[PDB]
């Protein structure tokens, strides 16, 4: 329909009033912007003069009537936080927003037996009244008709689910930073959206009052400086740090030498003029990097100064330390897709759905007065359409997979225009793919550009335990990656200090024999280290001690490690090497930013230990190598051995599918248990690898020979009564195999593959007596403070209990269902006390 | 604006928007009615006279509305009343079905896999040929067991013994396609040297040009809305007003003898119940007249394949062309006056008796 | 529950699990069932010298999770550090 | 097979006046045989074959009496297969006449042939692995 848009008359005898009416409003009642012009007949060349007094106030009043639904009050402190009204997400609202923006993702569309999510772009809809109210106060003065939205962005807080239909979201805006640059005033606002009290996300919005401003008294700027890192190499650095007043420590006597300090500083600057700050404050925590790669607060940076030309803290940190950039670029960008988006002819539906009733986007006359090329489309519409494209393509139309999205509106966009957006994957940030987008109009002119943080698919990290002990394991990563270098060097230094050998040298060369010598004070210390470690066992409730390295004593001058083919094949050295290469690989991945925060992890055998040291950082490299090396040495004494070192125990790998097509795991377990009980020896399944196709049994190598013979019988033939029939075969195999010498060789069957180099039944009931002393050794190596429940819970799948790690009474009870332990009963019985 | 789109093909909407069911349903109905009008006018019959000459009427899912409307027609004056009822029904079922289960953009990973593996764009309806109903139902049962209750798939159109269509979410149908591809041998495989029993079964699956999952549980909630809104629009079909048999797509029974509402039965057929085309094709007739879309790719050729060898001729009125095999007729055979117009398809039982 | 008590209990549980790991069998069937069916893991990353656990996961998926992956459209990408370093690092060959 | 039937149809098309006798025989037939089923290829290609009146369909490969050929003569053999009736223009009995009085087969060979008890159609495929009905499949030069 046709409605009045402009009314020109004489409010006064000397004043020309041009009421510019905006019929598109919230309640439908028209709102008029009275533009007053003085008329001076004496000045015939330019009789009409703009009335600059109250002009910004009137423009702000009109925009307040259009946007905000509260009484007009421009007198409030910009520093004070703005609290918007509670907003209820509704299916109709989400439907309208999605179909106005052009969001065709299934997550936002109603579907049966499934909840409806809301788009991340709905945050601006929720919190426009709070975000836009930040640029209104009289202290932040400017022309709202000349406002330019420089950029917007959303940041999902980790651990927060995406917005859903029906939830109540509270919005809280605060002016991050208002500054007077020569081209105009830039106002950066941050609006936190919170749900059920918890905070859901943060929305950053940068606006630009184009003009000339000099009210520096009302200008302030908060900026989170980049995280800085300093390695304290000498006492000169310590003296320099202590000479700084701002550098304060809770423990003044803390030893800073050979430590890495991380500074996370926030700078508040109040401007006196364009160049000199009226006051500079720089505050934040200073933390030290523990051996477990965990940053723990040890001090505070607290700089406070009046008139200054800069912040000395940031300059000092930039000059001395290194900048820690979370975003890690890839070697080359990975182009994803080039996509086309057609801007709608009319901005009315988007304006109504988003609540942004800015007249420039819907009224020709207001845009002409603002000197725009036309009724330019909403920059937020362009951002939301692009984000829909990124979530469709980069994130495979998974709403939750998009967590951050920042956009910058470099140039205006007109209705009915073709926008070509090129999506690239450029880097990683904290396990999130960093996707760049650069939109261009029909004229090949960039109109939009920004970043997005797309979570990787659900990731698990499985750490091998029975990998190949080949020479040069992880050496390529040792040459290339710096984190791998650090891990390997720390391990090698610790091994040299403690036991006087180089794990790096062992991996590189794989010597057949290695002689450790105990000459000098260092040699004596290494000898005492060799003598100290002891394998303790519990027999008849008695703590018997077995000294590893029998041929070491006060008079011993050297000890030689003996191996058949190479030392890298030995369990003592192959397991530290495997753990170190896996930890180095994971540290390289983490340095590259390829580790999702929510990624899960598991580990086979000592791969579990590597996984704990990698994902959870429960212990440092120095403790990890100690634990793994001690575990490897304990296999030298855990079973009796003859003079030549060959043990009577062993392991085979059974393949039920090769024996028969209908051989179930239950059938194989039945055979194993009946063989063990009938023959009286020890044999049991230690690894359940693949369902009915890959298992591992451990026990007396002689007993494994009988098991192989029994399965050969079952394969070759078609095989209480069943128990007796199986017992007959068991007796036949038992009296067929026992005749051989004790250190026999296990022949490979049609389905049984003996494991070369294994001589102890680990992951078996045999090593049950040694659990308690080994538990004490593990408690010594693993510190309670270094255990992180957030990093363990829901991500760790123990081999004992193959479920998500959870600190729950059900989990603790499940521990006993497999292996009884008195501390577990203590915790379960006193669970009520611990809960309080 | 059909008239604007037709007058100016330059500014016509894109094919996806046209194929969306709120457009496709009423427009396909209008196309069928246009074919009927052209036939009746060129032959000089009124719609009522042509309908009386017809021994019966029916349709594949959507075409049942047009069939009952044609059965409703009595004269040119009331022909617009019948057309209004048909267009109203088709428009409302399209709108309500789209509202109940609107289309959504699928992952480009799935789209790329489908295109790379010689498959069409995923759609809510997947046609499987050269597979029996038991095997298709077994695959559907596996997919349903491994999918959640809201995303289950089911057989929609039982087009023939070896021709079925499964309707459901495009995601679910893509998963079913993955399973079928895993169970499908290469098309360019030579199996002449293998015994017939040991041969891997080969079949072709393709996504139909449809925008909603017709004859699915997903469109159930739209049924009540359609039923409650057709009475508001004042569109109902009466058995007494209908004067030729119309075969229900589900069981093949005549709609005249149905105690319940014919409009409700048609809506349930289109949105909820499957289309047992073989069951509905049990009528005895010498000639079948296909007014549907697709021409050679339309319902007429499929019906001819289903009823081949029974002596039933099929003539498609939707396009003007020649069939070199001559096993089904075309628009010219309707209006031909010579013996060329009267073609009786071969009856193997009688011809080679 | 207090954070420090939670940390103490988690540490005790972790030490107990690690201690009894070598005295009990490893239930990798249950672990694979967990991280494939319960979590619907879309990409598996195997840190090691050889693709032992990677091949184990591939074979488990082939035996058990075939129609499940098909029906739910789960693109299970099994990656090993030794061979699939390019895929893990996002460094496709140009 | 289907390709051979297509070639026969092409020959009939090229010479519509000349009569062509398509002597279809499934793999179940005696002597040299293919791997194709006796029934399904006919179900696929019958319409194309009857599209040319000069082709005569003769059905062999497992016929030795009137009782088992009458369904094929009348065409009702296809009614059990969810197909319309499919009459055939003739039949050929190869193995049935191998023990005739006038054939030069030796008396002991005739006794062996009669001793072969045979096997129904659905189990004919079990001859590449083991003998069934006294008949097994071998490979020629
Ligand atoms: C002893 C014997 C010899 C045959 N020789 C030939 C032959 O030389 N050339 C040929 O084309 N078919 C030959 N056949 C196959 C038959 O001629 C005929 O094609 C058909 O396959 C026989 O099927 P039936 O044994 O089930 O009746 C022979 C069959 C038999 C039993």
């Amino acid at each position: 329909e046709l409605k009045p848009t402009v009314i020109l008359k004489l409010l006064k005898e000397n004043i020309i009033q041009m009421e510019m009416i905006e019929n598109r409003t919230m309640d439908g009642k028209p709102v008029s912007l009275p533009l007053l012009y003085n008329f001076n007949p004496d000045n015939g060349f330019a009789p009409i003069s703009e009335v600059m007094e109250d002009r910004n106030q009137r423009i702000k009043e009109m925009y307040w009537k259009l946007w905000i639904d509260e009484p007009f009050n421009l007198d409030f402190d910009p520093r004070d936080v703005i609290k918007g009204k509670d907003f209820e997400i509704t299916a109709k609202e989400v439907y309208d927003f999605t179909h106005a923006v052009g969001n065709n993702c299934e997550d936002f569309v109603s579907r049966p037996d499934r909840t409806m999510l809301a788009p991340m772009d709905f945050a601006i809809v929720v919190g426009w009244r709070a975000i836009i109210k930040a640029i209104f106060p009289n202290t932040v003065d400017g022309d709202l008709l000349k406002l330019v939205h420089l950029s917007n962005g959303y940041k999902m807080i980790p651990g927060a689910k995406p917005l859903q239909v029906g939830d109540v979201v509270s919005t809280t805006a605060v002016i991050e930073s208002v500054v007077n640059q020569p081209t105009g005033k830039i106002v950066d606002v941050v609006g936190t959206l919170s749900r059920n009290g918890k905070p859901v996300m943060e929305v950053t919005s940068s606006f630009f009052y184009r003009g000339n401003y000099t009210d520096f008294e009302n200008t302030f700027q908060k900026t989170v400086e980049p995280v800085y890192q300093m390695h304290i190499k000498t006492s000169k650095d310590i003296a320099v740090l202590r000479s700084k007043e701002w550098f304060q420590l809770d423990d003044e006597d803390f030893d800073l030498l050979n430590k890495t300090l991380t500074f996370e500083t926030e700078t508040e600057v109040t401007f006196k003029n364009a160049n000199i700050f009226s006051s500079v404050k720089c505050f934040g925590p200073i933390k030290v990097e523990l051996p477990t790669k965990e940053t723990v607060e040890i001090g505070i940076v607290d700089y406070e100064a009046g008139a200054s030309h800069g912040n000395p803290v940031v300059d000092f940190l930039k000059r001395n330390g290194s900048t820690l950039e979370q975003k890690v670029n890839l070697e080359n960008p990975i182009p994803i897709a080039v996509l086309d988006s057609y801007t709608p002819s009319t901005n009315e539906p988007y304006a109504r759905v988003s609540g942004d009733l800015n007249p420039i986007h819907v009224s020709r006359h207001f845009a002409s007065y603002a000197n725009l090329p036309g009724t330019i489309t909403h920059g937020m519409f362009s951002s939301a359409s692009v984000r829909a494209l990124i979530e469709n393509w980069a994130a495979d139309s998974v709403s939750s997979r998009v967590r951050g999205y920042t956009c910058q509106f470099v140039d205006m966009v007109l209705p009915n225009t073709a926008l070509k957006t090129s999506i690239q994957h450029v880097g990683m940030i904290n396990g999130r793919k960093l996707i760049k987008f650069e939109t261009r109009n029909e004229d090949d002119v960039v109109v939009l550009t920004g970043e997005a943080e797309i979570e990787q698919p659900v990731t698990t990290f499985v750490f091998t335990g029975q990998g190949s002990q080949e020479q040069g394991m992880g050496m390529d990563l040792y040459k290339t990656s710096k984190a791998a270098q650090d891990v390997w060097n720390r391990a090698d230094n610790h091994f040299k200090d403690t036991y006087g050998f180089s794990i790096l040298d062992i991996v590189i060369n794989n010597p057949v024999n290695l002689t450790i010598h105990f000459g000098g004070e260092k040699g004596k210390r290494i000898r005492e280290n060799y003598s100290a470690m002891i394998f303790e066992t519990i027999v008849d409730g008695k703590l018997k001690t077995e000294k590893i390295f029998k041929e070491i004593n006060e008079h011993s001058t050297s000890y030689t490690f003996r191996s058949e083919k190479g030392l890298l094949s030995a369990t003592q050295f192959t397991q530290p090497a495997l753990t170190l290469m896996e930890k180095a690989a994971f540290e390289d991945l983490k340095s590259k930013g390829l580790i999702p925060a929510d990624a899960t992890f598991a580990g086979h055998s000592l791969g579990e230990y590597a996984a704990l040291a990698s994902l959870a950082d429960v212990m440092s490299i120095e403790s990890l190598v100690e634990v793994v090396f001690y575990r490897g040495m304990t296999m030298q004494v855990a079973v009796p051995r003859d003079e030549l070192g060959r043990s009577n125990y062993g392991m085979i790998a059974i393949n039920p599918g090769r024996v028969a097509a209908s051989f179930s795991q239950e059938a194989l377990q039945y055979v194993v248990e009946r063989v063990g009980k009938r023959t009286g020896w020890l044999v049991e399944i230690v690894n359940y690898n693949v369902e009915n196709q890959q298992y591992v049994a451990a026990g007396d190598l002689r007993a494994l020979d009988t098991v192989t013979n029994v399965l050969n019988f079952i394969k070759l033939q078609k095989i209480e009564e069943v128990e007796g029939h199986l017992f007959e075969i068991i007796d036949e195999a038992s009296k067929k195999s026992a005749v051989k010498p004790r250190p026999l060789k296990l022949e490979r069957g049609f389905a049984c593959i003996p494991l070369v180099g294994i001589s102890v039944p680990f992951h078996s009931t045999y090593l049950m007596n040694g659990v308690k002393p080994f538990k004490s050794f593990l408690k010594k190596n693993i510190i309670k403070e270094n255990v992180k429940v957030a990093r363990l819970a829901g991500k760790y799948i123990p081999n004992l209990t193959a479920k998500p790690f959870q600190v729950t009474k059900e989990y603790f009870q499940d521990v006993y269902d497999l292996t009884g332990s008195e501390p577990i009963k203590e915790i379960i019985d006193n669970w009520e006390k611990y809960e309080q | 604006n059909i008239l604007e789109w037709l007058e100016n093909p330059s500014n016509t909407p894109d094919k996806d928007y046209l194929l969306s069911i709120p457009i496709s349903c009423p427009l396909i109905g209008v196309i069928q009615l246009a074919h009927y009008v052209v036939t009746a006018k060129l032959l000089g019959f009124t719609p009522g006279e042509l309908r009386s000459y017809l021994k019966g009427a029916t349709g594949h899912s959507q075409g049942l509305v047009t069939a009952v409307a044609i059965a409703e027609t009595d004269s040119w004056e009331s022909f617009f009343v019948s057309v209004r009822k048909a267009i109203t029904v088709l428009f409302f079922i399209g709108v309500r079905c789209y509202e109940a289960y609107p289309n959504t953009s699928l992952p480009p990973s799935i789209l790329e896999d489908s295109l790379e593996n010689n498959e069409g764009v995923p759609s809510p309806m997947l046609s499987i040929s050269n597979l029996t109903q038991e095997q298709v139902q077994d695959y559907v049962n596996k997919t349903n067991s491994h999918l959640p209750a809201g995303k289950q798939v089911e057989i929609s159109l039982v087009n023939g013994a070896k021709n079925l269509v499964v309707s459901g979410p495009p995601q679910s149908l893509y998963g079913l396609n993955l399973t079928l591809r895993k169970a499908k041998a290469p098309s360019g495989l030579d199996q002449s040297r293998i015994p017939f029993s040991e041969r891997k079964l080969k079949f072709s699956n393709r996504f139909l040009p449809v925008a909603s999952p017709f004859h699915s549980h997903l469109l159930v909630p739209a049924s009540d809305l359609i039923n409650k809104d057709l009475v508001k629009n004042n569109v109902s079909f009466n058995a007494k007003d209908i004067q030729i048999p119309v075969y229900d797509t589900f069981d093949g029974s005549d709609l005249r003898v149905l105690s319940g509402s014919i409009s409700e039965r048609i809506v349930d057929c289109i949105i909820r119940l499957p289309v047992k085309w073989e069951t509905t094709t049990q009528f005895k007739a010498t000639h079948i007249l296909d007014f549907g879309p697709g021409g050679a790719s339309g319902l007429g050729v499929l019906t001819h394949r289903n009823k081949d060898g029974t002596g039933v001729r099929v003539i498609v009125a939707g396009t003007l062309d020649i069939n070199p095999d001559d096993d089904y007729g075309f628009k010219q055979e309707i209006f031909d006056v010579t013996s060329n117009g009267l073609k009786k398809n071969p009856n193997w039982l009688e011809e080679y008796h | 529950m207090k954070p420090e008590v939670e940390q103490e209990l988690a540490h005790i549980l972790l030490t107990e699990l690690l201690a009894y790991q070598f005295a009990s069998p490893v239930r990798w069937i249950e672990t694979q069932d967990v991280f494939l069916k319960d979590f619907n893991t879309e990409r598996v990353v195997e840190i090691g010298p050889s693709p032992t656990l990677a091949g184990m996961a591939q074979r488990t998926l082939k035996n058990k999770y075939e129609s499940y992956d098909a029906a739910l459209s789960l693109h299970r990408e099994i990656l090993c550090y030794s061979k699939d370093a390019k895929e893990i690092y996002y460094t496709p060959d140009p | 097979s289907i390709d051979a039937i297509s070639q026969v149809i092409n020959i009939a098309k090229a010479h519509p006046n000349f009569p062509i006798a398509l002597q279809w025989t499934g793999g179940r037939g005696g002597g040299h045989h293919s791997f194709e089923d006796a029934h399904t290829p006919m179900l696929q290609m019958y319409s194309k074959i009857r599209r040319h009146p000069n082709i005569m369909l003769i059905f062999g490969s497992g016929f030795g009496s009137a009782d088992d050929t009458y369904p094929y003569l009348t065409g009702e053999w296809s009614t059990k297969f969810d197909y319309p009736p499919m009459p055939f223009d003739g039949f050929l009995f190869g193995s049935r006449v191998m023990i005739a009085k006038e054939v030069k087969t030796s008396p002991d060979a005739k006794k062996c042939i009669a001793a072969c008890t045979g096997v129904p159609d659905d189990k004919w495929e079990q001859t590449y692995k083991k003998p069934t009905g006294g008949i097994v499949t071998v490979r020629s030069e």
